[PDB]
Formats: structure tokens, C-alpha cells, sequence
């Protein structure tokens, strides 16, 4: 079973920049795009975006678009996610999640199987 | 945007009660729905694909079924490891909006 | 500003010698007594399909592309230290070009080295067939400022350069540091009937479409006809607009659900369904796109949704994908 | 692109190594006696049983959408097993392939767009959802999957024969030139059979041949030396046999 | 070509007012 471990939570002042990782282990990215998604504390779920590795395509959602960058490393199969100009708005748990995005794959609707651990990013 | 609404917001249940949790969207999308199971401290299960097609690895006491906008989750049989947070997902278009869940609490 | 073209803009079509013969061809020439465009900063130009350029050593290069943003390779002509310089590169380009514009170079894929060439004009002709970039030129003298040049004179052909780049729009190039001139026409597919002396160059040319006289010339293979009555072509009105007349009814075909069936027959029990009255929308059937074997014979997949058939049979089976 | 080279098919052919090697308008065998102005090499790697669509006429995801080839196609197409080299332990999704586009390619038109394909009236706002999918998709090459799905490399050479001037010729050695005397002469792929001669017909720098009315080339220009040749054709005629009886 | 460069058009069998013009039995001269 493919799954994602994620960097450790991290504290860093508002104005610089962040920079958490996702590793899949006990598999590759074989045609699986990585997702990010966020948590506010005592908050729910908010998706940003994704990467496909293979041709280094990354889609970020509208509100944070500009100071966030999601890169992946296809050959370790290891994605990073770095974001600048924090905010303390920023504080969150971030999860990588493997998802779909080839027309083979249609009947999963690009949902996620595996989520790792997440990473707590603390902004004050 | 697309406005997806749960439903109920938060229920209260005991060990073995059946349990319905309905999900809509503002607008038809098909069969775009995807469900989660999230625990305090830990990431969310996906459990329910295709808005019927039970996913591997899920035990067989949760069921999905609904047609159009309106779908519902049902737990046949509340375990001590059921008490959770529950989401529907919309996949139609971007973003992905994510519901503000519901709390399950004993 | 406009002039006009007369029997200029002639270049040899095929390269392949001929003598005391007349030869029609059918390609992309500059057609006769045409209005061509007189510039005298320097404008966009659309290229089309062939561009005649004419100039009277200030203008110098020459500039293509499609959108000449360094997003797309960009055909450059340029005369430098008596060597003339060809490149594709992806440029960045100025607003007005004049050095600047060879900023960026990068992403590179050809570039070629060649000897100078430029009261006397300078006649140029660029064509880009299959992707081929094919340059012509002559020079020859003038003493009329006026108009361009009445008479007849071939252009000799100069290279052929494998580029293979979509073109659209070009400009011209001046020396960097009230202005100079130059006329620009538009090629056109019209056959020319071209006349090969003894030494091997074009005298005269007809245009077969100009004139009812030269397509007499032109059919006759012959540039003096004999009084007489001759035919040439045909009349024939066109076409001005389609209409589409088809029965009243707005039956769906059960198509959908024959794909979309739960539960499918075996392969030696294949199921078979009549399906006649009925509109099909075979629109939604491609663009439901989830197929990994689509192959029609007898029909072009693309155009089975412009007939109609007497009735569909639809026989339906599952198989091992060998 | 391949050019001014002596393209030694003979060598490349009777390896053992190449699984197809089809051409078209061409004999396989005979490629080393002729000349050719500029050959293109085009090369990618496509799944077994898809190689059968690179071939002129065909039809399909690859020959639509990826690689099309002309319907008077002259050249050679060439592929082999790469099963070992490109095929990775544990599945090979390196390679992807198009399945979406607005129209068919046209012949050696080449698309590498990633814009998501709107297959619907819904606008795809840069990510993939419903009637918006993903153009390419990533081949499942497996070292257990059948031999017509394994991997294979593929090579198209394209050769043009236009009236322009010869550059990659087989390596044949050139003979010296015998003038005034019935010849079967092959200047630069052009053949025939006739007698050479001098002359006066001055060609312009840019020409090669010299062509007639009819379907025969009247004088050509040699090279290495540059020279014009009058090709007539070798003296001939009917024979008549007078008998008193 | 030795006499004038002046023609005429002749329509066989069309009778004309699709596009001086004189009308004949044997069409639009
Ligand atoms: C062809 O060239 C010769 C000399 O090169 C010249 O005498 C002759 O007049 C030329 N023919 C024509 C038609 O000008």
C-alpha cells in the first residue's frame, strides 16, 4: 500500500516562508497526481490544488494563487510545498493525498485513497 | 463556486444505531461525490467513490446511494471507532470545495 | 498607398530547365495588374500565403512570425558583415525593430550562414509551402520614381530553407541610428502559362483567370490567337446557402443505454437490438469519450452524424481484450 | 533532420535486431541505389499492437492525435523491442500518449499542448472535471505484460524527392564519365539509358536537370564537376527485309 | 492578338441575368 509521510510541524514568524514535504513510501507516483489540502484550527477541510509530477503541472485554487508553489520530484517520488509572504491567517494542517487525473481512472471521479499524516504550519 | 450543503450538521448517537448523513449540491453533478472519515488528530478515510462504489479496503457497514443532487452515506451498524467527522466532496469543477463537516459526538 | 503591379512578381515554379516552350503551371503567383500595397517606423504586415516584396542598402532583414512575442520561433533575416545571417530563434522583440531585437536567443533550432545579396530596384518574393521557406530575388534598374517598373522579368530563384514554422504577420527592417519605400502584394493561386526562350528565360507570362483573352491564351497554349470563336471554361452558378429538411420527430435512440447496459450478454449469446425512428446524437456517444477500441469500417467515424441510414442493428458482447 | 550523408541502408537493414521494418513507396533492399535531397528522422516509443497505425491510410488515438502519416507517404517505418531498456521494474509510467483534440492531426503535424480538453459546453477553468479530461494518459509498460502490449521504439525515416538538389546519396562510388557513347548512367538517383554529350544550354547556378516534353530528362548537370550533359536517346528504328520471294 | 485585344463574352444556353448585352438563341453575348 502506497502511503505519504509528511515533514513535522513547523513554527516560522509571519513574512517568511514555509516548506513542507510528502515522500510516498512503499510506492511511486504511477500515473497519481498530488493534492494538497488544508485545516484551520477546529476548522474543516479546504482544498488549494494540485500537482502532476510527471510533466510538472501544478493548479493552485484562485485565493492563494502568487505566493504559494507546489513542486514535485517524480524520480523520489517526493513533493514540496513552499509558500511565502505569511500571513498568522496561515496557521493550518496541510495533507498531501494521492489523486487521480487520467481519463482511465473515470469512474474514481479524482477522489483520494491515502492521505499522510499532515504538517502543522504555526504562524505567529 | 459550486455551494455543497450537509446535512445534519451535527447528530448524537450511541453504539449500534443507524445512521443517515445526506449531502447536496446547489446544482446537478452527476456522480462527482467522494467520502471521508476523519478522526481527531488524524487524516480522513476516504470510504464511498462514485457516489455508490464501495471503496477497498472500507468495512461493508457503510453504504452510499442517492441520484441527481442529493446523496446519502448510511451506517448500518455504529462501531467505537465510528465516532468521527463526516464529508462529502464535489469534484465537478474547481475548486473542490470542501463542506465545514459534522461532528459526530456519543 | 497603393500601386500597381503590372507583369512583375514571376519566379521560375519548378526548377527545372526548359527552352523555346510553353509551360502552364499552376502555384502561387502575384496576380497581374493588381493594387499592391506602398509604405513609405514601419507597420504589422499579414503574410497569408506568399508575400511580393520590392524595394529602391537601407532596408536591410526581415522579420516573421506568428506572434513575434518570443513565445513562438520567429524567422530572421539579417545582413551583417557582408554575410548574411538566417535564425529562428525566440527572440524577444522591440516595439519598433531596428541590435535589441536579437535578445533571448534560446530554444534555437536553426541557423544558417550565406554570401551578400543588396536607380535600381530590389524585387523579392518569400513563400512558405509545406514547410518550406523558399526566397527569390532579383535587382534591376530604374530611372522612374513614380510607379513601378511596366515590362517583364523573371526572378531568379536564391534558397530554400527548411523551417517548417507556422507564419502570419511580418515586418520590415531598417538601419538603425521622412524615410525610405517599399511596395508589398499578396500571392495568389492563380496558373500562370509561361514562355521559355532558347536560353532558358521567362519572356512573357498569361494569367489564365485575369482576362477572357488570356484564358483564350492559356487554353490555346499560345500567346497570338487567331480570330475565331473558342471555349475556355464553364458557367456554373454556386451555391449561396445549405438547408437541411427532415421529418418532424424527436425520438431519442436507445443508444445510451445500450452502452451504459448494467448487465451484458455473453459472447456466443451477443445481443441484438432494431433500432430505426429515431434521432441519434452521436455528439454525446464521442464526447462521452471512456472507449479504448473505436474503429468503423465502410463510414468515416468522424461523419456518421451528417447521414441517415434505413436502421441501426446493435449487437453487444463481452470479450477478453486479445 | 539528416542530410549530405552517405546513408548506408544495406548495413542497417540486415540487422536482426529491428522487429518491423516497413516501407512505403520504397523497396526495403533497393534504398542504397538512390539519392535523396534531406531524410527526416522522427523517433518515440509506443505500446505493440498501435505500431500496426504507423502506416499511411490508418486510423486511431495514435495515428489521429500523436503521429500521422501521409496518405502518399515514401519512406520507411522502423521499430523494435526497448521491453528491456525503457520498461522499469515495478511498472514504466514515464511515457504518455494523447487521446484528446479539438481535430485530427494533419500529416507530421506534432501537438504538445497540456491544456485540459473541454469535451462539453462547461468551461474548464485549468482542472480536470466533468466533460474536462486530462489529454494525455501514461503507459502501462510492465516486464509480465504480453508481448503486443511491451514496449516498442520507433523510428520513421521520411524521404523527399522533389525537383531540388540531391544531398544524402547511397554510398556507391563514383566512375569516371564516357562521353559519345551509348550508357546506362545514374546521375545522383536519376536513371537511364542513353549517349552523353557536350552541351551549349547554359544553366542558370541554381538548376540541376533539364527536362523535355515528354516524361524524359534532356540534359543534367553532373557533379563534382559541375559539367552539362545532352542526354539523347541511343539511335534506333524499325527493320524492314525486302524478299523478291 | 494581331488585330485588337478587344473580346467578346458568349454564354451558351444561359439565358443572362446572372452576372453591351445582347440576347441570343444561343445565349448571353
Ligand atoms: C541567348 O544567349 C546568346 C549568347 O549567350 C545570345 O546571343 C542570344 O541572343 C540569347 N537569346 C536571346 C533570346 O536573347
Amino acid at each position: 500500500q502506497v502511503q505519504l509521510v509528511q515533514s513535522g510541524a513547523e513554527v516560522k514568524k509571519p513574512g517568511s516562508s514555509v516548506k513542507v514535504s510528502c515522500k510516498a513510501s512503499g510506492g511511486t507516483f504511477s500515473n497519481y497526481a498530488i493534492s494538497w489540502v488544508r485545516q484551520a484550527p477546529g476548522q474543516g477541510l479546504e482544498w488549494m490544488g494540485r500537482i502532476i509530477p510527471i510533466l510538472g503541472i501544478a493548479n493552485y485554487a484562485q485565493k492563494f494563487q502568487g505566493r504559494v508553489t507546489i513542486t514535485a520530484d517524480k524520480s523520489t517520488s517526493t513533493a514540496y510545498m513552499e509558500l511565502s509572504s505569511l500571513r498568522s491567517e496561515d496557521t493550518a494542517v496541510y495533507y498531501c493525498a494521492r489523486g487521480y487525473y487520467e481519463a482511465r481512472h473515470y469512474y474514481y471521479y479524482y477522489a483520494m485513497d491515502v492521505w499522510g499524516q499532515g504538517t502543522a504550519v504555526t504562524v505567529s | 463556486d459550486i455551494q455543497m450543503t450537509q446535512s445534519p450538521s451535527s447528530l448524537s448517537a450511541s453504539v449500534g444505531d443507524r445512521v443517515t448523513i445526506t449531502c447536496r449540491a446547489s446544482q446537478s453533478i452527476s456522480s462527482y461525490l467522494s467520502w471521508y472519515q476523519q478522526k481527531p488528530g488524524k487524516a480522513p478515510k476516504l470510504l464511498i467513490y462514485a457516489a455508490s462504489s464501495l471503496q477497498s479496503g472500507v468495512p461493508s457497514r457503510f453504504s452510499g446511494s442517492g441520484s441527481g443532487t442529493d446523496f446519502t452515506l448510511t451506517i448500518t451498524s455504529l462501531q467505537p471507532e465510528d465516532f468521527a467527522t463526516y464529508y462529502c466532496q464535489q469534484s465537478y469543477s474547481t475548486p473542490r470545495t470542501f463542506g465545514q463537516g459534522t461532528k459526530v459526538e456519543i | 498607398a497603393y500601386t500597381n503591379s503590372f507583369t512583375r512578381g514571376v519566379y521560375y515554379p519548378d526548377k527545372v530547365f526548359r527552352s523555346s516552350v510553353l509551360h502552364s503551371t499552376q502555384d502561387l503567383f502575384l496576380p497581374f495588374f493588381s493594387n499592391v500595397t506602398w509604405f513609405h517606423d514601419n507597420p504589422v504586415l499579414p503574410f497569408n500565403d506568399g508575400v511580393y516584396f520590392a524595394s529602391t542598402n537601407i532596408i536591410r532583414g526581415w522579420i516573421f512570425g506568428t506572434t513575434l512575442d518570443s513565445k513562438t520561433q520567429s524567422l530572421l533575416i539579417v545582413n551583417n558583415a557582408t554575410n548574411v545571417v538566417i535564425k529562428v530563434c525566440e527572440f524577444q522583440f522591440c516595439n519598433d525593430p531596428f541590435f535589441r531585437v536579437y535578445s533571448s536567443a534560446n530554444n534555437c533550432t536553426f541557423e544558417y550562414v550565406s554570401q551578400p545579396f543588396l536607380k535600381n530596384l530590389r524585387e523579392f518574393v518569400f513563400k512558405n509551402i509545406d514547410g518550406y521557406f523558399k526566397i527569390y530575388s532579383k535587382h534591376t534598374p530604374i530611372n522612374l520614381v513614380r510607379d513601378l517598373p511596366q515590362g517583364f522579368s523573371a526572378l531568379e530563384p536564391l534558397v530554400d530553407l527548411p523551417i517548417g514554422i507556422n507564419i502570419t504577420r511580418f515586418q520590415t527592417l531598417l538601419a538603425l541610428h521622412g524615410a525610405a519605400a517599399y511596395y508589398v502584394g499578396y500571392l495568389q493561386p492563380r496558373t500562370f502559362l509561361l514562355k521559355y526562350n532558347e536560353n532558358g528565360t521567362i519572356t512573357d507570362a498569361v494569367d489564365c483567370a485575369l482576362d477572357p483573352l488570356s484564358e483564350t491564351k492559356c487554353t490555346l497554349k499560345s500567346f497570338t490567337v487567331e480570330k475565331g470563336i473558342y471555349q475556355t471554361s464553364n458557367f456554373r452558378v454556386q451555391p449561396t446557402e445549405s438547408i437541411v429538411r427532415f421529418p418532424n420527430i424527436t425520438n431519442l435512440c436507445p443508444f445510451g443505454e445500450v452502452f451504459n447496459a448494467t448487465r451484458f450478454a455473453s459472447v456466443y449469446a451477443w445481443n441484438r437490438k432494431r433500432i430505426s425512428n429515431c434521432v441519434a446524437d452521436y455528439s454525446v456517444l464521442y464526447n462521452s469519450a471512456s472507449f479504448s477500441t473505436f474503429k468503423c469500417y465502410g463510414v468515416s467515424p468522424t461523419k456518421l452524424n451528417d447521414l441517415c441510414f434505413t436502421n441501426v442493428y446493435a449487437d453487444s458482447f463481452v470479450i477478453r481484450g486479445d | 533532420r539528416i542530410s549530405n550523408c552517405v546513408a548506408d541502408y544495406s548495413v542497417l537493414y540486415n540487422s536482426a535486431s529491428f522487429s518491423t521494418f516497413k516501407c512505403y513507396g520504397v523497396s526495403p533492399t533497393k534504398l542504397n541505389d538512390l539519392c535523396f535531397t534531406n531524410v527526416y528522422a522522427d523517433s518515440f516509443v509506443i505500446r505493440g499492437d498501435e505500431v500496426r497505425q504507423i502506416a499511411p491510410g490508418q486510423t486511431g488515438k495514435i495515428a489521429d492525435y500523436n503521429y500521422k502519416l501521409p496518405d502518399d507517404f515514401t519512406g520507411c517505418v522502423i521499430a523494435w523491442n526497448s521491453n528491456n531498456l525503457d520498461s522499469k521494474v515495478g511498472g514504466n509510467y514515464n511515457y504518455l500518449y494523447r487521446l484528446f483534440r479539438k481535430s485530427n492531426l494533419k500529416p507530421f503535424e506534432r501537438d504538445i499542448s497540456t491544456e485540459i480538453y473541454q469535451a462539453g459546453s462547461t468551461p474548464c477553468n485549468g482542472v480536470e472535471g466533468f466533460n474536462c479530461y486530462f489529454p494525455l494518459q501514461s503507459y502501462g509498460f510492465q516486464p509480465t505484460n504480453g508481448v503486443g502490449y511491451q514496449p516498442y521504439r520507433v523510428v520513421v525515416l521520411s524521404f523527399e524527392l522533389l525537383h531540388a538538389p540531391a544531398t544524402v546519396c547511397g554510398p556507391k562510388k563514383s566512375t569516371n564519365l564516357v562521353k559519345n557513347k551509348c550508357v546506362n548512367f545514374n546521375f545522383n538517383g536519376l536513371t537511364g539509358t542513353g549517349v552523353l554529350t557536350e552541351s551549349n544550354k547554359k544553366f542558370l547556378p541554381f538548376q540541376q536537370f533539364g527536362r523535355d516534353i515528354a516524361d524524359t530528362t534532356d540534359a543534367v548537370r553532373d557533379p563534382q564537376t559541375l559539367e552539362i550533359l545532352d542526354i539523347t536517346p541511343c539511335s534506333f528504328g524499325g527493320v524492314s527485309v525486302i524478299t523478291p520471294g | 492578338t494581331n488585330t485588337s485585344n478587344q473580346v467578346a463574352v458568349l454564354y451558351q444556353d444561359v439565358n443572362c441575368t446572372e452576372v453591351n448585352v445582347f440576347q441570343t438563341r444561343a445565349g448571353c453575348l
